[PDB]
RNA sequence: GGACAUGGGUUAGUCGAUCCUAAGAGAUAGGGAAGCUCCGUAUGAAAGUUGCACGAUUUUUCGUGCCUAUCGAAAGGGAAUCCGGUUAAUAUUCCGGAACCAGAAGGUGGAAUCACGGCAACGUAAAUGAAGUUGGAGACGUCGGCGGGAGCCCUGGGAAGAGUUCUCUUUUCUUUUUAACAAACCACACCCUGAAAUCGGUUUAUCCGGAGCUAGGGUAUGGUGUUUGGAAGAGUUCAGCGGCUGAAUCCGGUGCGCUCUCGACGGCCCUUGAAAAUCCAACGGAAG
């Protein structure tokens, strides 16, 4: 919001449309879950300087998560204490990625 | 002659060369205005705050030929 | 320039100097207009023929078939004549065959 | 009760207008979302080109290639035509969730342009295929 | 002395001309005439500034296809600038500050693999378009009333100074600025649902409605207005000090008011109301 109406930066890995993201409360993560089955998870490191633009780089890219109907990550959720995520798939499962 | 809302993209249009000069103008309202002078338009950014004001003149690059009050 | 004609349209503006100024407007663009109907189209907002040319290529035309040109009421018209006429000479031709 | 499923219309207003489209499900009961005489149609975008013996396959193929458009439109919106394309492979793949997932939407987009080719190459529904005029 | 003498004085990418055409004029083609010359202006002209494109180069002698004057307007049409300051004399020109237009290439970032969304009117940061074929702006009479805005005029306070003042007079007079331009937001034509007369909506002026009313939801056009930036650092007015330092430069209300402009109507027309330069768009699908 600090930097323009333009977005600050552009990410294009998913090759499907990209349906969930979500940033973590409290640790500087945030994860990406689509309908190609993959999560996204990045680092953001927001610093409070003016100097110093937000860093953000890749962190893991989860797989092995079914599709089904062209539908695969549904939806992501960050754990309010640590790093853990609750990934919906369309098949019923949810994973916890500790 | 742009109104600036975003302190960071006023860092970084000071920081491109196209950046000349720079004034600092403090008015009764206890509001400090940055004004940069560019190719072609004149930048300008109100701060409300003296802490970040100053914060932000320390902020910016030193080749920059900043000017108090007019 | 004396004997002042309609180009010379003067507005008086307050100046910063507490001093009364005439200013010249220039005249108003004008909407394009249907080739049909006639009606001026919608969309396409009324600027100069040079500054027209300014604008993007989606801010001066309209995103559909013959858009820009004819308006859609008579482009639904003209695609319905199409279908029927086209009907008719395939009926006649049928008949004839 | 002129409006089936299969049969070839016409599409008289929007983007895609002066487009022919075939009836993949009618929905003149009426629905929340379109509260009116609505239908799934999909249609033809880029008719494919007239091909050549002496023009390469690569270049046939890119002019035969054809871009389908599917979406929902009012009944007064379309226009009826005698004839009538049926597939199987153009049956029972529309659905709500069809529109309601963007990537359903896309494999959707796919499926009818595959199953579009197919006709092309098989040499029928020419009529309907070909571009008119307006 | 507008006399005489001697010197000084007119600064522009944005103001005008320059460009376009008007009625007409006019050279050229041809024809007259002993002749100075006249008629003639796409006329029985081989009327193309490199008319255009195509091609592994075609018997290394070029084949195929397509399309077929100039002058005349310092009041008509037309890309683009404002403010403050400055001279003995020049300012939209000069100084200071702030913009705008046109054309030119690369570069950087972003976008599509000839982009999506909305039922629709249409929207968006982008989203190729040859030949050939169209459409629009330019570009169009006059009159009346209504609506909007601006400035000017009127006036209530606030402030400042100058008055008048034995007394009365919270009183008298004067002043109280925001430009071009750039940002965000702010209302009659159309679309969707709808099917209407027990006629409704409604103008200052009864106009429209199964060729789809009232009503509801949208879409576009923003005349404007709001908030700023420009911008107080400027200008003005009071106080001082010796150029410098203080303050204020505010809040309203308004009207058949005057001036200018815009919007929405209503007539009268008749002879139904210049042209071109220029710019834009559509159909079209050559090519990759």
């Amino acid at each position: 919001l600090d930097f323009s109406s333009k977005p600050y930066k552009n990410l294009r890995y998913h090759s499907r449309a990209l349906r969930d993201v979500s940033y973590h409360p409290s640790l500087p993560l945030f994860c990406s879950g689509s309908d190609d089955g993959d999560v996204q998870v990045f680092h953001g490191r927001v610093y409070s300087d003016l100097l110093a633009n937000p860093l953000i780089v890749p962190l893991k890219i989860l797989r092995n998560h079914k599709v089904v109907d062209n539908v695969g990550v549904l939806s992501t959720c960050w754990h309010p204490k640590e790093a853990w995520l609750f990934s919906a798939g369309a098949g019923g499962e949810i994973r916890m990625w500790t | 002659p742009r109104q600036i809302s975003d302190i960071k993209q006023f860092l970084e249009i000071a920081r491109r060369k196209d950046a000349t000069s720079a004034r600092i103008k403090k008015n009764t309202n206890k509001d400090v205005k940055f004004k940069l002078r560019c190719s072609k338009y004149l930048y300008t950014l109100v701060v409300a705050d003296a802490k970040k004001a100053e914060k932000l003149r320390q902020s910016l690059p030193p080749d920059l030929t900043v000017t108090e009050v007019g | 320039l004396a004997y002042n004609t309609r180009s010379n349209r003067t507005r008086i503006i307050k100046t910063p100097g507490n001093n009364i100024r005439y200013l010249h407007i220039k005249k108003l663009g004008t909407i394009p207009r249907c080739g049909d109907t006639g009606v001026p189209l919608q969309g396409i907002p009324a600027l100069r023929p040079r500054e027209f040319a300014r604008l993007s290529h989606n801010k001066k035309t309209v995103q559909r078939a013959y858009g820009g040109c004819l308006s859609a009421n008579a482009v639904k018209d003209r695609i319905v004549r199409a279908f029927l006429i086209e009907e008719q000479k395939i009926v006649k031709q049928k008949l004839k065959q | 009760k002129i409006l089936k499923p299969g049969k070839v219309a016409l599409i008289t207003r929007g983007r895609f207008a002066g487009k022919k489209v075939v009836i993949l499900q009618a929905i003149d009961q009426g629905s929340k979302s379109h509260p009116f005489g609505h239908a799934v149609v999909a249609g033809v975008e880029r008719y494919p080109l007239k091909v050549t013996k002496s023009m390469g396959a690569k270049r046939i193929a890119r002019r035969s290639r054809v871009k389908p458009f599917i979406k929902v439109v009012n009944y007064n919106h379309l226009m009826p035509t005698r004839y009538a394309l049926e597939l199987d492979n153009l049956k029972g793949l529309i659905t709500a969730d069809t529109f309601k997932e963007p990537t359903q939407r896309s494999a959707a987009r796919k499926t009818v342009k595959k199953t579009f080719e197919e006709k092309y190459q098989s040499g029928k529904s020419a009529w309907f295929f070909t571009p008119l005029r307006f």
